[PDB]
């Protein structure tokens, strides 16, 4: 049936029979200066939808940078020196029964991406545009400081078909339309500066191209909604 | 033992029937301005205003008694032989229709309380409950109704208690008759909060707390004098 | 406070967490972590600086924070004095203090053996 | 002795033998859309000190406007439509034993102040400068939209000597140096728009002029520190 989920002043709609992929089998928790929690940040931040077309390569978001300007939790990234949060990423897909296509929705921890120019580093804008998705290309990328965003190598110098090693979900339009991934906090330190470290990125790569019957809508909206979980920060006490 | 403080109480102090307004309305006129009206206010009579403004918030019922007396005027009309005069005192609750003419549609008073009184009987009486979406009338308001407008300082719509309207139901005679209403005001079931100093400087405007600065008391000749 | 016993006054002993930046006005110091050190009430003020870092240990060499003091009020005295007061500062470690990797101090230096 | 009080990341110093005047005998509480509390606002906001001189009339602050730009609780006044808070006002005074003077520290609920021009209303700037104190004058004030800030009438058309009817404290420098007044929320409505309604003002009127021995400091600092208590707001839920 229909499941209604409310966090804070945000409500989303989910199917009862929705499969949830929980990271590496780990549910986000706190680290049980005393760290300060912020439950007000536990909201649904629905990003702008991306139009999935017949010739559309994948997208990616880097979420510390993606939610950097999303009201609360963005003010908290700007405010607190140290921060920690797990995320519930819910990727919806609005399509009819006459639409085709398969999607790989994968969250990649520490997706250090290469540059189009070998003797160069990608700049901040190319790696993450924030709430705006960065798109892959079907061919090699050219640029002095641009990310090598060819789809086959997923920007990481690996095989895109091997991306399933990370917490992923398959959206087959004839079978599924949604993907819920619950990513815990993954890092080599208990807590890190959020403004300069993307702990993971979300890649939505269409492995089977979108197709549709004549007269059906050409594009299929893909909606990403992110709910930070167990977010806690530095804490300012004693003088 | 201890002496009784009964009449010093806020109920006895404030629940005293006083005249707060009087107006005269004609029986015939050129326009329809043959009616008296009074926006119910507590800031027009200095004694009552001072007594109420000794507190910050008050909550009371309005008991109103109307003393209506009619006088025949001048001359030039003979065989007057007027029948008995009937008066209508219409109360308009806050947000209710407000007449502009003696024969306005508002006088048909679909929901405005109205009392019809024939002369010669006991004076008409009506009681207005505590009417405010707030929890108490505020004699003082350190704020703005709209923060943008400077002239809205100290005004809040929570103290509006309605308007009283008076007129003649029948003219009686074709000659001039003028009636005075003489409204008598009496709070009932008074609860007051946050007592305040009595107003020292004389009042200037009903809708203001503005004042010409005045000395704290009367002077004397010497700090050691006795008379 | 090393002033007179009759001297009175207040200070803002404000602490800035690392990365925040030193306050530039009295108001910014007050809006953060601070104490009102009243000279008349007490001549000493002990301020325990917490441990705020992303790792268990940090390098001794070159954020850490800031201590700033602000004139909340001027120093008030029986209005006859000439010279000014002084404040002495002390530093100490708390019971949770530790050091990991021993090395050579950067302070003593020798060209060769002293004999 | 010495009592140290810590609220949030603020610490102040108080004497053990400090008398506290609790409003009208009422300790601030909550009203027990569901109202939302904010304990982060429960901090000590130390205003800029005011110099008490030999010829200094009183000052006043209107506290919804005074704390309007004090970081938190100021952001909350700007953010929430409805708000409620009690206040702990602590007025300190730094003086030696060679200084004279007496102060009336009084918090006046609903201090609707008159204007210098009778057919006029005081403007927002004259009534409250915010964190900056507004000063009384020893003579009549002149201005089209200025508050009648003569000391004798306390700006309210009453006797300044009768101001003790409100929750007050006397600071006799030979006896006291501090004043703590705990003011609950006083209003005719359960909760009001804070940006346009000063629920009470603090008046610090020197009834006995400051005096000092030769060589002693001419001015005496007066420090006002305000701690909001039991602050709660509108709440944004349901859609």
């Amino acid at each position: 049936r229909v499941r209604s989920i409310t966090l804070g002043n945000s409500t989303i709609t989910t199917q009862e029979c929705a499969n949830v992929v929980v990271g590496y089998g780990v549910w986000p928790t706190y680290l049980n200066q005393p760290t300060q929690p912020d439950v007000a940040t536990c909201r649904f931040y629905t990003l702008e939808s991306v139009m999935w077309q017949q010739s559309s390569p994948g997208w990616w978001w880097k979420f510390p940078d993606a939610l950097s300007n999303m009201g609360l939790f963005g003010q908290n990234m700007q405010y607190h020196y140290l921060g920690r949060a797990g995320y519930t990423v819910h990727v919806q897909c609005n399509a009819s029964k006459f639409h085709q296509g398969c999607l790989l929705v994968v969250c990649v921890p520490e997706a250090e991406m290469g540059c189009a120019t070998l003797a160069n580093k990608p700049d901040q804008k190319s790696l993450s545009n924030g709430e705006t998705a960065n798109m892959f290309e079907s061919q090699n990328s050219t640029g002095q400081t641009a990310v090598q965003a060819n789809v086959i190598n997923a920007g990481m110098g690996v095989g895109v078909g091997n991306l399933t090693i990370f917490p992923h979900q398959w959206i087959n339009l004839r079978t599924n339309n949604s993907a819920t991934i619950v990513m815990p906090y993954i890092n080599s330190v208990p807590m890190d500066n959020m403004f300069r470290h993307n702990n993971f990125t979300l890649m939505i790569i269409p492995f089977a191209p979108l197709s549709y019957s004549t007269g059906a809508t050409t594009y299929v909206p893909i909606t990403v909604t992110v709910a930070p979980m167990c977010a806690e920060y530095n804490g300012l006490r004693l003088a | 033992n201890y002496h009784s403080r009964s009449e010093s109480t806020v109920e006895n102090f404030l629940c005293r029937s006083a005249c707060v307004f009087y107006t005269t309305y004609r029986n015939h006129g050129t326009d329809g301005d043959n009616f008296g009206y009074w926006v119910i206010n507590t800031r027009q009579v200095a004694q009552l205003r001072r007594k109420l403004e000794m507190f910050t918030y008050a909550r009371f019922d309005l008991e109103l008694t109307f003393v209506i007396t009619s006088t025949q005027e001048q001359s030039t009309i003979q065989g007057q032989d007027s029948p008995v005069l009937t008066h209508q005192i219409m109360y308009v609750p806050p947000g209710g229709p407000v007449p502009t003419k003696v024969n306005s549609y508002s006088w048909q008073t679909s929901t405005n309380p109205s009392v019809f009184w024939t002369e010669g009987s006991a004076p008409p009486r009506m009681s207005i409950p505590f009417i405010s979406i707030g929890n108490a009338y505020s004699m003082f308001y350190d704020g703005w109704a709209k923060f943008d407008k400077q002239g809205t300082y100290g005004i809040n719509t929570l103290n509006n208690m309605g308007t009283l309207y008076m007129r003649h139901v029948n003219d009686g005679s074709p000659g001039p008759i003028v009636s005075t209403v003489r409204i008598y005001f009496k709070p009932k079931h008074v609860k007051t909060w946050v007592p305040r100093p009595p107003r020292l400087c004389q009042y200037q405007k009903a809708g203001n707390v503005n004042f010409e600065p005045t000395g704290v008391t009367e002077s004397r000749t010497d700090i050691t004098t006795m008379q | 406070f090393c002033g007179s016993a009759m001297a009175t006054g207040k200070f803002l002993l404000a602490y800035s967490p690392p990365g925040a930046g030193a306050p530039t006005t009295r108001k910014e110091a007050m809006l953060g972590t601070h104490v009102i050190w009243d000279v008349g009430l007490q001549s000493s003020c002990v301020l325990c600086i917490p441990w705020i870092s992303q790792t268990h240990y940090r390098y001794v060499v070159v954020a850490g924070g800031y201590i700033t003091c602000w004139y909340q009020t001027n120093i008030v005295v029986p209005a006859d004095t000439q010279s000014d007061c002084k404040i002495l500062c002390f530093v100490s470690a708390c019971n949770d203090f530790s050091v990991r990797m021993l090395k050579d101090t950067p302070f003593i230096k020798q060209d060769n053996f002293y004999q």
